[PDB]
């Protein structure tokens, strides 16, 4: 009882879930098959039992001003966690609205959507999971590199002699 | 074709060679440098390294410094790495474009980063001598010509092996459009060179 | 009634990939990231907490790719196992 998080019954409970998915930008190139991540994502959360919000095509400040508006809902007292869901192109400490450019930045910082949802503005969610999926760059230079491998063969994982 | 496309040509190959670790670029550039007094050995690591490409099956081990070039270009199933082995295929060949004694040059400046301002004097004289076409004068800056300009300097060589008529006053080079085809292996050969001493 | 808590508590984040790195998608199937995470969820959800299925996903992309990823856990505070118990 004291190691895992108290879980709701299904009967008075209204498990609200939020999916933010960017697909056509102005000077981004386009993100194609985001609309089988987003329902793909919404599917598997109606499964988890989460009325699944989306909103896509949004910006930074459309952004904000979504997840304010999801973290106001009266329906997270009778909730027991909640999922957020984003996807879009990213940057290494934000992820990018319609609009964004290097000249002209549209990006809407990781560390705003933590204070939006925290207990200090988010009353409806305390003590209760906030779980953030991101789906989106955090650079642009590759994740692989080439190296050495162990000259033995297979047969010799570790071997002495 | 002009130099546009021979630069981004170069470049793309020497990009992924940006991905290999840096203890195996040191050893494909100092074993690069071993073989380059041999060049029986430039050729059949050439066949080797094309057959992989063309093939995709194993490649057949070489021995000496051919082979531990080979090692830093191959799977352990034995197949090539194309994003590996064909920059180091493109290499080769423009080395044996060259003659053998900017071959044996070479292979004494590799351990230095003089290298590096030896590739911007071939590539402004590819430049500066546009239209390639026409013979011509070119002017270098006295910040490349190192302390001591003549003809005992390494890079006077270099150039003058390439059938560029050398001199120590200004214009010190004069292009002669025969020499496009080595001056050109010169230039992919010191900027693949340079990208791997990075 | 006035009780003391924790301003920030109770967070999770699963990131596609590490700080720096791309993340890939496919143009027919959508993300990597996104589907596998909704494959190993579908597969666990019913026996494993939230932390053991998003570290089944990081073991899914363990083996390097010529494209790889490396899905990584940031700015976790949870305090105890999330059992999200479906069908229930």
């Amino acid at each position: 009882t004291q190691e895992i998080y108290p879980i709701k019954e299904a009967n008075g409970r209204t498990r609200k879930a939020l999916i933010i998915c960017n697909t056509e930008f102005k000077h981004l190139s386009l993100r194609y098959g985001a609309n089988f991540d987003i329902i793909g994502m919404k599917g598997l959360l109606e499964d988890l039992g989460y009325d699944v919000v989306v909103k896509e095509e949004l910006t930074a400040e459309g952004m904000e001003s979504e997840m304010k508006d999801f973290a106001a809902l009266s329906e997270h007292q009778t909730s027991d966690s909640t999922f957020l869901v984003l996807m879009s192109h990213g940057t290494l400490h934000g992820i990018c609205g319609t609009m964004h450019s290097e000249k002209t930045p549209d990006v809407l910082q990781y560390d705003t959507i933590y204070q939006i949802f925290n207990n200090c503005h988010c009353p409806g969610l305390r003590d209760k999971p906030k779980v953030i999926i991101v789906q989106a760059a955090r650079g642009g230079n590759s994740g692989e590199m080439w190296i050495r491998e162990s000259s033995k063969p297979q047969l010799c994982r570790g071997v002495d002699l | 074709a002009d130099f546009q496309g021979l630069y981004a040509e170069v470049k793309a190959c020497s990009s992924e060679l940006e991905s290999l670790e840096m203890e195996l670029r040191q050893q494909i550039l100092v074993n690069i440098g071993k073989i380059l007094q041999d060049q029986p050995s430039m050729e059949a690591l050439e066949a080797s390294l094309g057959q992989g490409l063309c093939s995709g099956g194993q490649v057949e081990p070489l021995d000496g410094p051919a082979g531990c070039i080979l090692e830093c270009l191959v799977l352990d199933s034995g197949e090539l790495v194309p994003e590996l082995a064909a920059p180091i295929f493109y290499l080769l060949g423009a080395l044996a474009v060259l003659s053998e004694t900017q071959q044996q040059l070479l292979a004494k400046a590799l351990e230095t980063t003089v290298l590096s301002k030896q590739l911007e004097l071939v590539k402004h004289v590819l430049e500066q001598s546009t239209p390639w076409q026409e013979q011509s004068s070119v002017s270098l800056p006295t910040v490349l010509l190192g302390d001591c300009w003549d003809e005992k300097n390494p890079t006077w060589v270099l150039l003058e092996e390439c059938g560029l008529r050398l001199q120590v006053e200004s214009p010190q080079v004069h292009w002669e459009p025969t020499s496009l085809i080595p001056t050109s292996a010169l230039y992919a050969s010191l900027f693949l060179l340079s990208s791997l001493g990075q | 009634a006035v009780k003391l808590s924790h301003v920030e508590k109770d967070f999770i984040a699963f990131y596609s990939t590490t700080p720096h790195h791309l993340s890939y998608r496919d143009k027919t199937g959508g993300s990597y990231f996104i589907t596998r995470l909704i494959s190993c969820f579908r597969k666990h959800a019913c026996s494993c907490h939230l932390f053991d299925i998003f570290l089944k996903v990081q073991q899914s992309f363990e083996k390097a790719s010529i494209h790889s990823q490396m899905p990584t856990i940031d700015r976790a505070t949870l305090t105890r196992y999330f059992y999200l118990f479906p069908g229930n």
